[PDB]
C-alpha cells in the first residue's frame, strides 16, 4: 500500500487556491491472480434458512 | 469530579464500511457524485461489491472519496436514603441489651 | 454512445445526460463526447472528458470561449451528476477455447450488467470450413 498525505498550509498553496485551506490523503495498490489448476476448487450453491 | 453536573459523555468511532456511516462526501469511481460516502455498507452481495470497486490509472486525480462519522453516549446519577427514630426510655427500659 | 453536457453557473453543477435528452433548469450546452473513447476505451472515464470539454469554455460566461487564464480549470468545486444510461460491461466472459469429446453436452454462459432493461441475447455460429461466415442459430 502506498499512502500520500499533504496537510493544509503552505505546501497545499496553489494558483487555484492561494490560501491553501484544503488537504488530502490517498491510498493505492495493485492486485492480480493466476490460477494454475481450476479443477481443484469446489463449490456447492444452496439456499440458507432464515 | 465536582462542578460538572450529573452526566458523562463519551465518543464512539464508527468504522468506514459500517451501514451507520452516512454522509454526502462520496464520489463514485467514474468521478460523478454519489449519495454514499462509504464504498459499500454491511452488504455481502457480490453485485454491490463488484459494481462499487475503486479503480485508478497511473496518474490519478479526484476519483473516489470517503467519509466518517462518530456517536456519543450518556450516563446519569441519582440519590437515595432512609432513616429511623427512637426514644431514650425505650433503650433504657428494654428487657434486651444491645438492641442498637 | 455520445453524451451531452450541461453546466449551471450558479450551482457549479455539470450534468451529463444522453444525447436526445434535454434540461429545463437553465443550463447551457458545453459540448459532446464519447463515453467509451474510440482510441482508448479503458484509459479515460467521464471525469476526464468533462474536464477536457470545460477547459475550452469561458469562466464569466459558460456559453462563450476564452484562453487559458479565463478558463474553468478548478474541478474541486464542480460536481458531476450522471443521468445517462450506465455503460454495458462484461462481468463474465466466455472461455476462449472449449475442448470435449463427441456425445457430451456443452453449456455456454455469459453475464452482462448495465444498459437499460430489456437486454436481449442472440447467438451466432461459424463453421471451420474455408469461406464461412457467421450464421444465426435458429431459436
Amino acid at each position: 500500500f502506498t499512502v500520500m498525505t499533504k496537510m493544509p498550509g503552505k505546501e497545499t498553496a496553489d494558483r487555484n487556491d492561494p490560501y491553501g485551506e484544503t488537504g488530502f490523503s490517498s491510498i493505492k495498490w495493485y492486485y492480480g491472480i493466476l490460477v494454475k489448476r481450476p479443477e481443484r476448487l469446489a463449490l456447492i450453491k444452496t439456499v440458507a434458512p432464515l | 469530579p465536582k462542578h460538572y453536573g450529573k452526566t458523562i459523555k463519551v465518543y464512539e468511532y464508527v468504522p468506514l464500511l459500517d451501514d451507520r456511516n452516512i454522509n454526502d462526501q462520496g464520489i463514485d469511481a467514474s468521478g460523478a457524485t454519489i449519495v454514499n460516502g462509504n464504498l459499500y455498507g454491511s452488504s455481502k452481495d457480490i453485485g454491490n461489491i463488484t459494481s462499487k470497486l475503486p479503480l485508478l490509472t497511473e496518474n490519478g486525480g479526484r476519483v473516489n472519496r470517503v467519509g466518517f462519522t462518530r456517536i456519543a453516549r450518556e450516563g446519569s446519577i441519582h440519590k437515595f436514603g432512609f432513616f429511623y427514630e427512637f426514644t431514650q426510655e425505650s433503650i433504657d427500659f428494654d428487657s434486651d441489651d444491645g438492641l442498637m | 454512445p455520445v453524451l451531452k453536457v450541461m453546466f449551471h453557473k450558479d450551482t457549479n453543477v455539470a450534468t451529463v445526460l444522453d444525447a436526445s435528452g434535454s434540461l429545463s433548469d437553465g443550463s447551457v450546452e458545453v459540448g459532446t463526447f464519447h463515453h467509451p473513447d474510440e482510441t482508448y476505451p479503458d484509459s479515460v472515464t467521464i471525469y476526464h472528458g468533462v474536464r477536457d470539454l470545460l477547459y475550452k469554455r469561458s469562466a464569466k460566461d459558460p456559453s462563450q470561449t476564452a484562453s487559458y487564464p479565463n478558463n474553468i480549470i478548478n474541478m474541486q468545486v464542480i460536481s458531476i451528476d450522471m443521468k445517462a444510461t450506465p455503460r454495458l460491461i462484461l462481468g463474465t466472459a466466455l472461455p476462449r477455447v472449449i475442448s470435449t469429446i463427441e456425445g457430451k453436452d456443452v453449456t455456454w454462459h455469459v453475464d452482462v450488467a448495465g444498459g437499460k432493461a430489456p437486454l436481449t441475447y442472440k447467438w451466432q455460429f461459424k463453421a471451420n470450413t474455408v469461406g464461412a461466415a457467421f450464421a444465426d442459430i435458429d431459436s
